[PDB]
């Protein structure tokens, strides 16, 4: 079970991370 | 119900702000899962 | 659009919304402090009082009630182990209820004056604008906190209407709640005198009783007036975080090092007496002097109660624990069922061999059984190690005097070898470890827990004042005005 | 981290917990008084206690004789209640019951006609009281104060 | 035992410890104060 | 009505200091400055001092001067015996009894370093927020220096507090720390705390900022000099700013995959950083100071213990923290008065 | 009865009042000197 | 005149009636206090002196019969 | 705003309570008392340090003995 | 099912902070 708990935290975090890489608010305050 | 209370904003939360408190509480979580399950 | 951490400061001008965010905030600490007891009550199992307190249970909240005077329980059992027939109004359960009744009137009374906001009580005469005149407030709210004080010295620890406090043996053998008389001269000062306590609730009380009046009567300086910022309500925060710092840094220390408002028979020993071997210097005055008077040994190791052989194992000790091995110390060692005895032992040359007790700091110790000299003269390979010094070949016999055991010997070097593993850990005692499944490692005590959050505490708050009180110097800064 | 072992004699320890507890009264209280310290805590809830039990040997002493009828005139002075009290809080509601019941019974038979009846129900509970104190731990404090 | 066995020495390397330490102290504060009487002479506050 | 403004009254004696102290001078003196220069200047002098004349051998047995023959690396200021357990120590304490040479002999001079040392810092606080309000600026200096010295009361006076005496508290000397991260190491397994993990990362992420905005501030410059050297192409009094933050965020967007669009926020974020890493270290030595270490792992220890076929690192590193503590305390703990037989000393080869 | 150490101490407080008494004197004698 | 009716107001309730009760719940408590610790120290109860016999020998009277 | 918003909610004990919050900002002339404050801040600190010191055994006394022992009197 | 107060004590963690900024995003999301 702790196993489980482990990966999904990891895939998680990996989720998030992607979606601040790509889904991001466009930046036009300074562009 | 006495008169509306001029003192009253509203709280923002940008997409920013919400990318870092995510990462935020998962990354604390990974942290101490393993201290917390011993 | 305020940010999620300046949100609350929409309440920084208004003081009836002020008013009401206090009264939940004390609605819920209230609340927390019912609930709290009434599941350590819950949880709670008296049947033995000697080698089962409070502090094994890992109890929080019930020792700070027995403190001040709160005994019996609705339930018949009382924290002596006696039985109570009139538990009366006030006892545990009484107290949690009282505290959830007051949570919710409090709340009841957050939210009318949440609604209720505008008063013109908070308005001044002149510029009809919301304001606190700080100074007076100030002189009214310490002179009640004086008039408290003082009644609380006066009236509940004299005992002279109240019940007292509880006081105790210096061994923590037999304690109770008690009536403690002041003590008026320097011995009023070291903090092991219980005495010491009403006496400074009186005069303290006093002074501040006097000090309330000069802060009714007299208006500040113009120039401390403008130096501290006394119109605005964020100096008032600062300093009000920095006195519950050091109060925080006083109580933890006071608890962590021991005083007459910590008895170790309601929060547990400190480490300070496992270090200096208070309780071991004790029992070995007692058994020496059973001795000289002239007894047997057995006899004479057979008149120490189990209690204060209890207090003289290191799994008591608050400092052997863990951040994370949580729980009570029952389930780290398991729950204490008797006292095996005090185990000699004795090399087959005849000299008396003393194990050499565990320090704080080492969380794994080797065991040495030395003579009276000093001299190593066994002890056990640190695994299937080549060995000189062994149990096994210098035939060490284990002897115990008291107890449970109490007489009987062993020779067989593998009991030998786990009675000597046990000792170092000092006096040797028996353990039921099937009830709560305990894992096996040394748990801390309530002072330990208290001790380390208090002072946590005290660090974030120093943060705390740091900011605020910088907030307050340069508010103009912060605001971009004039 | 220390091992299970600890053997099976575990049962036995915690099966008559309740012996140790009231035996170690006695040893506590003979520490307290070789340590020339006060123990301020069970001594105040035995003094009353004390009390009851010289005026009952004295009751009974002067009964024996049947010189006296006032045996029951000093027996209800007012402490056979704090004797039952406190007896309560050490055992409660069931020897307490036991002792208040023989103490009235064997008051009626005095004051009846201090027959043979009252002498046999004063032995019964003399027995009753001794095997009380016994049992409660407090054996060695009630006797020569 | 514990005495210096040097005799003359301690003249010949306190007369150059002092003649460098003159100018190495009087250099290097030059050097970072002059800026200070620019940026407090005039602009300040 | 009587009103009133500011400053309309008759001067004093304080206005007459307040002006003296707050001049312009080399060195800004200040209210601060009675509370800062006197106490740090004594504590450098002690901790010079102290490494130079004073010896450490009745207080831990061994030998740390330049006197006595030790370098720099060496040489430290060794705390007191563990018999002084928390006494102050005082020149004129019940301890030394006025005595200097018996003071300096016991280890009061760390007691001395130690009280002056924190009572600086605490007037180089109060002098930045003087400094910042006489400037008006906001005073984030105070708070960034908030964190160390968090960290320094923690570790030099909580610590030792908690623990059986001042001689468990770092000796101020370069192999004397590194003997207390050892011993760190050995007793509480402290690399295994979560706290000294949050500010490990801390300090390395801030290491990271610095060295990535310095690189990116100096390689996206704007051109305007002539001259290949582009350090004189610009002086304090610009209107603009001297790099292209659109071409930096660009570079770090297509790079990384996030990047920064706001100053503010950026040089904020740096700031926060080593803050809150050192104040989580200060938190976790806190829990130490009461043996409230991360040392179980209760799974992985009853695992072991089951069947020896079972090795992890977690394993190894205890194994490693028992040899730690067993070859060390034999000479670090000299008031324990130990004398571990080689046949009892942990070694690998046993197992 | 005054211990020697109470004595120690209340020298101590003497000391330490005579250090910030030469403080404020010589804060007060150079700004009089200066304004 | 709002300070001045503020300044009355204050002068005359917040410099007797706060006076006064303070001065008399002082007094009260301290006067108990100082009674209850000069005169009043340890629990008195019981009278009479008795060691002329113990329950052992009455028992002992009546066993026979 | 005339009066700030127009006048606020009047109840009994508002009007009871009026006087302790009509006064505010109201100050002395000069430094009024601070010398005061000055000699009872030196005297709390002179007490704290001699309270630190007997708790801490540098500062012995006879009468006290600061140790567990002083429980049993 | 092992330390069943640990996964409580996860979820519980990973759940309020996420759904009260999740809910914070979405009110003001609507300006
Ligand atoms: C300072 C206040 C304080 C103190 C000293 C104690 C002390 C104690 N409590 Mg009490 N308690 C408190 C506040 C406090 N409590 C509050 C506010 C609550 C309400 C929630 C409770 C509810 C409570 C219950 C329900 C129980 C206790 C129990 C206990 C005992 C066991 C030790 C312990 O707490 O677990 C060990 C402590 C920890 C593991 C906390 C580690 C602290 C770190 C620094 C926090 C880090 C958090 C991190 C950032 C996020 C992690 C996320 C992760 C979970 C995914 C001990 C006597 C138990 C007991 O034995 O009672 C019979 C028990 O059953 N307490
Ligand atoms: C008497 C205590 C006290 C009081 C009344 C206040 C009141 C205030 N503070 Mg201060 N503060 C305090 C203690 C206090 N603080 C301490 C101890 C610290 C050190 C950590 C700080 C650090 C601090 C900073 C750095 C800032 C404030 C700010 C503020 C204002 C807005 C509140 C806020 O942060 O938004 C509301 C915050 C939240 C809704 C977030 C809560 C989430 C927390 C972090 C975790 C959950 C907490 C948990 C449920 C309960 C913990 C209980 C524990 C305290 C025992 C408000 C006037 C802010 C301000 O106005 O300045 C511009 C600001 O920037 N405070
Ligand atoms: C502002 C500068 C400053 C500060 C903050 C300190 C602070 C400190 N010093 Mg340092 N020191 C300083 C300047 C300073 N010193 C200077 C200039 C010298 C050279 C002369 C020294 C020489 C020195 C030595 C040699 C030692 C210290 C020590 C200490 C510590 C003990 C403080 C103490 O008990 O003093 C006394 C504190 C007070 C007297 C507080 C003021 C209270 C006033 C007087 C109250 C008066 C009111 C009233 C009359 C009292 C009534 C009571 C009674 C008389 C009836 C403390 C960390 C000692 C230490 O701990 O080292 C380990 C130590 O050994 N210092
Ligand atoms: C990747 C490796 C790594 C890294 C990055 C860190 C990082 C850190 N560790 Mg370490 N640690 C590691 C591995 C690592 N650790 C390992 C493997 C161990 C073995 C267990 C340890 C054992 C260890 C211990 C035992 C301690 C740390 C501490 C710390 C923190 C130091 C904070 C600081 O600056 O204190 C130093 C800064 C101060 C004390 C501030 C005082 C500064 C004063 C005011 C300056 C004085 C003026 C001076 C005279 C001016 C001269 C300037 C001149 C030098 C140029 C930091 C988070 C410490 C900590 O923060 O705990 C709370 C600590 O106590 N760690
Ligand atoms: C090795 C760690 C370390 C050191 C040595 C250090 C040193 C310094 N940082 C300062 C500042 C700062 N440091 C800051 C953040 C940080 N600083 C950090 C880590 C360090 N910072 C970290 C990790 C952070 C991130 C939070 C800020 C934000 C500031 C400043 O504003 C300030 C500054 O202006 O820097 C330019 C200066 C404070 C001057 C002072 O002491 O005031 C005078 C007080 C004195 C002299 C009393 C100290 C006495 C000490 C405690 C006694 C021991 C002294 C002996 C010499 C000890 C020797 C020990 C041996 C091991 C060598 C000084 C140059
Ligand atoms: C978000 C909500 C969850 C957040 C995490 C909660 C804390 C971790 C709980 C882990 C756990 O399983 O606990 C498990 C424990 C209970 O654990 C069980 O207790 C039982 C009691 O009969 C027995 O002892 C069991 O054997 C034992 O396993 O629960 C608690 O400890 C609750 C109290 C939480 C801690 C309070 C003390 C905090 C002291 C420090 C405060 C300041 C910190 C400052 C830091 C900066
Ligand atoms: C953030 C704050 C920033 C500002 C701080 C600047 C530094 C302030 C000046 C330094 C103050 C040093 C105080 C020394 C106190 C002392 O020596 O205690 C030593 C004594 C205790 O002394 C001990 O007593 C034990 C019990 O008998 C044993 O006998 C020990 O042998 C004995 O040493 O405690 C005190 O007198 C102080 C108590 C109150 C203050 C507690 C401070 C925090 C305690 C933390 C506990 C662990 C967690
Ligand atoms: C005696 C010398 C040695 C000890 C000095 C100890 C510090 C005491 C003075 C602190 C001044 C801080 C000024 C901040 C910088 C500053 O300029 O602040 C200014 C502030 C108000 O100044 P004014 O409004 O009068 O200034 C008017 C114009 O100059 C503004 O531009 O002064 C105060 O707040 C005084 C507070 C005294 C409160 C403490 C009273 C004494 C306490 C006990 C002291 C015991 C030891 C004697
Ligand atoms: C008035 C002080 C003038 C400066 C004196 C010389 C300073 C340099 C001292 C170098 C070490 C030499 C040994 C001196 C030590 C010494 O010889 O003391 C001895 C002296 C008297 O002790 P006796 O020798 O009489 O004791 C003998 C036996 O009876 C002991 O049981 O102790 C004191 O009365 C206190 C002296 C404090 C001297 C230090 C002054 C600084 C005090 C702390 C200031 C705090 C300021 C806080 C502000 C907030
Ligand atoms: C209305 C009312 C009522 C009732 C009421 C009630 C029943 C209440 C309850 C209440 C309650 C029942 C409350 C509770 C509360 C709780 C709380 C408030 C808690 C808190 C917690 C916390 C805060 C925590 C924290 C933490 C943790 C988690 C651990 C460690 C860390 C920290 C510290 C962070 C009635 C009907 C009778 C009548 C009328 C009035
Ligand atoms: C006695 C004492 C005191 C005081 C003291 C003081 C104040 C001191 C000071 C001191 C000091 C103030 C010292 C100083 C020192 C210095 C030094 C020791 C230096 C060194 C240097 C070096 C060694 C260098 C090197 C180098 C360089 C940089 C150049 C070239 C290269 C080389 C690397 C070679 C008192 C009475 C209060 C108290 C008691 C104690």
């Amino acid at each position: 079970m702790e196993a489980l708990v482990y990966t999904f935290l990891l895939v998680g975090t990996l989720g998030i991370i992607f979606f601040s890489i790509f889904f991001r608010d466009p930046p036009r305050m300074i562009k | 119900m006495a008169r509306p209370n001029p003192n009253k904003q509203v709280v923002e939360l940008n997409r920013t702000s919400l990318y870092w408190g995510l990462l935020l509480i998962f990354v604390l979580a990974v942290l101490f899962s393993s201290y917390i399950f011993n | 659009g305020l940010p999620w951490y300046r949100v609350h400061t929409v309440v920084i001008n208004d003081p009836g919304r002020l008013i009401s965010v206090h009264l939940m905030h004390t609605a819920l600490v209230s609340g927390w402090a019912g609930s709290m007891a009434l599941f350590e009550i819950s949880v709670f199992d008296p049947s033995d009082p000697v080698l089962n307190p409070m502090w094994r249970q890992g109890m929080f909240v019930l020792p700070f009630m027995t403190r001040l005077g709160i005994t019996q329980s609705w339930g018949g059992w009382t924290i002596s182990g006696e039985t109570a027939t009139n538990p009366g109004i006030w006892s545990y359960e009484g107290v949690a209820a009282a505290h959830i009744i007051l949570s919710g009137a409090l709340f009841l009374a957050s939210v009318w004056h949440w609604t209720y906001w505008d008063l013109e009580l908070f308005r001044d005469p002149r510029t009809g604008k919301t304001a606190l005149d700080l100074p007076k407030i100030f002189g009214i709210h310490l002179f009640l906190s004086g008039l408290l004080c003082f009644g609380f010295g006066a009236f509940h620890v004299t005992g002279v209407f109240g019940p007292g406090i509880w006081v105790s043996d210096p061994y923590g053998l037999t304690g109770s709640v008690q009536p403690v008389a002041p003590s008026w001269g320097a011995d009023g000062f070291d903090p092991y005198n219980p005495g010491g306590i009403a006496s400074h609730h009186i005069a303290a009380g006093i002074l501040g009783v006097l000090a309330g009046l000069f802060h009714l009567c007299v208006r500040p300086s113009i120039r401390l007036y403008f130096g501290l910022s006394m119109g605005s309500i964020e100096t008032v925060l600062s300093s009000s975080i920095a006195a519950v710092f050091w109060a925080a840094f006083v109580v933890a220390g006071t608890m962590w090092y021991g005083s007459a408002a910590t008895p170790i028979e309601l929060f547990g020993p400190t480490r300070y007496q496992w270090d200096q071997g208070f309780f071991q210097q004790e029992i070995q005055k007692r058994v020496q002097a059973s001795l000289a008077e002239g007894a047997s040994l057995s006899d004479a190791w057979s008149r120490i109660p189990e209690k204060l052989a209890f207090y003289d194992y290191i799994g008591n000790n608050p400092a052997k624990g863990g951040l994370f091995r949580t729980g009570a110390m029952n389930s780290g060692d398991g729950i204490a069922v008797g006292w095996l005895g005090h185990a000699s032992f004795k090399d087959q040359e005849g000299r008396e061999l003393f194990v050499r007790r565990m320090p704080t700091f080492f969380e794994t110790f080797p065991v040495l059984l030395l003579d009276k000299d000093g001299i190593v003269r066994a002890d056990v390979p640190f695994r299937k190690a080549e060995s000189k010094y062994s149990i096994e070949q210098v035939g060490v016999s284990v002897t115990f005097y008291g107890g449970e055991l109490d007489g009987l010997t062993f020779t067989d070097p593998a009991t030998v070898k786990k009675y000597a593993r046990k000792a170092q850990l000092g006096e040797i005692f028996e353990f039921d470890r099937s009830t709560l499944q305990s894992d096996g490692v040394f748990r801390s005590s309530p002072r330990g827990w208290f001790t380390f959050g208090h002072v946590c505490f005290a660090l974030l708050f120093f943060f705390g004042h740091i900011w605020h009180g910088a907030r307050t110097i340069f508010r103009d800064v912060f605001a971009g005005i004039d | 981290i220390p091992d299970e072992e600890d053997e099976d004699l575990v049962e036995k320890a915690k099966a008559n917990r309740r012996a140790r507890l009231a035996q170690q009264r006695g040893v506590t209280r003979d520490f307290m008084a070789s340590e020339n310290l006060t123990d301020r805590r069970l001594e105040q809830e035995l003094v009353p206690v004390q009390k009851a039990v010289y005026k009952l040997a004295k009751s009974g002493s002067q009964l024996e004789s049947g010189d006296l009828k006032g045996a029951a005139s000093t027996l209800s002075e007012s402490w056979v209640g704090d004797f039952s009290t406190v007896a309560s809080t050490v055992s409660g509601s069931t020897t307490a019951g036991k002792l208040v019941e023989a103490i009235k019974s064997v008051q009626a038979a005095a004051a009846k006609g201090d027959a043979a009846g009252s002498k046999r129900a004063y032995v019964s509970l003399v027995s009753d009281l001794q095997s009380w104190a016994d049992a409660s731990g407090l054996a060695t404090s009630l006797k020569g104060l | 035992r514990a005495s210096t066995e040097q005799t003359t020495k301690r003249a010949m390397l306190g007369l150059l410890a002092g003649a460098v330490a003159g100018a190495l102290l009087v250099a290097p504060a030059e050097a970072i104060r002059i800026p200070s009487h620019e940026f407090t002479g005039g602009m300040v506050k | 009505t009587i009103a009133i403004g500011t400053y309309q009254e008759k001067r004093t004696w304080f206005d007459d200091a307040d002006d003296w102290l707050r001049q312009d001078r080399f060195v800004f003196v200040g209210w601060s400055g009675l509370l800062l220069f006197p106490c740090a200047y004594f504590a450098l002098g002690g901790w010079l001092t102290g490494t130079t004349f004073v010896t450490s051998w009745y207080t831990h047995g061994l030998a740390t001067s330049y006197l006595e023959g030790c370098n720099f690396l060496t040489a430290a200021v060794s705390t007191p015996a563990n018999s002084m357990a928390h006494s102050l120590l005082f020149v004129w304490g019940p301890e030394a009894q006025g005595d200097f040479t018996r003071w300096c002999q016991l280890g009061g001079l760390w007691a001395f370093v130690a009280l002056h040392g924190a009572f600086g810092l605490i007037g180089f606080m109060l002098r930045q927020f003087e400094i910042a309000r006489s400037v008006n600026l906001r005073p984030y200096n105070a708070i960034a220096f908030s964190a160390p010295i968090a960290v320094f009361v923690s570790v030099f006076l909580i610590y030792p507090l908690g623990q059986s005496g001042w001689f468990f508290a770092p000796s101020f000397g370069v192999a004397a720390i590194f003997r207390f991260i050892l011993f760190f190491q050995g007793f509480h397994n402290w690399t295994l705390n979560p706290f000294h993990m949050m500010g490990v990362a801390g300090v390395l992420g801030a290491a990271l900022l610095c060295a990535i905005h310095g690189a990116t501030v100096e390689n996206t410059l704007f051109e305007d000099g002539d001259g290949a050297n582009t350090f004189r192409a610009f002086n304090p009094t610009q209107a603009e700013e001297t790099y292209s933050m659109v071409t930096a965020n660009r570079f770090w967007s297509q790079i990384f995959g996030v990047a920064f669009s706001n100053k503010r926020w950026l040089h904020f974020f740096m700031l926060l950083v080593p803050v809150t890493g050192l104040w989580m270290s200060a938190i976790g030595v806190v829990g130490l100071a009461l043996n409230l270490r991360a040392y179980d792992f209760v799974s992985q220890e009853i695992r072991a213990a089951e069947d020896p076929e079972f090795e992890t690192f977690y394993t190894k590193n205890i194994l490693l923290n028992e040899g730690i503590r067993a070859w060390m305390a034999a000479q670090d703990q000299p008031h324990e008065r130990l004398v571990f037989p080689e046949e009892v000393l942990p070694r690998g080869n046993a197992l | 009865a005054v211990t020697p150490s109470l004595k120690n101490f209340l020298g101590s407080l003497i000391a330490g009042a005579t250090v910030l008494g030469g403080i404020a004197l010589a804060i007060t004698a150079v700004s009089k000197f200066d304004k | 005149t709002s300070s001045a009716v503020a300044s009355s107001g204050l002068g005359g309730q917040q410099g007797l009636g706060v006076l006064a009760a303070a001065f008399a719940i002082v007094a009260l408590a301290t006067a108990g206090v100082v009674l209850k610790q000069g005169d009043e120290t340890l629990a008195q109860v019981n009278n009479a002196y008795q060691g002329d016999s113990l329950t052992v020998i009455s028992s002992r009277i009546a066993e026979s019969l | 705003n005339s009066d700030f918003q127009e006048p606020g909610l009047v109840t009994p004990l508002g009007t009871l309570l009026r006087p302790l919050n009509s006064e505010a900002g109201k100050v002395l002339p000069g430094w009024g008392t601070t010398v005061l404050m000055a000699v009872f801040i030196l005297l709390f600190a002179a007490f704290l340090l001699i309270i630190l010191e007997i708790y801490n055994s540098s500062l012995i006394l006879d009468d006290v003995s600061m140790s567990w022992e002083t429980l049993a009197k | 099912e092992v330390n069943i107060y640990g996964l409580t004590a996860t979820a519980l963690f990973i759940i309020i902070p996420t759904s009260f900024l999740l809910i914070l995003y979405v009110k003001t999301a609507s300006t």
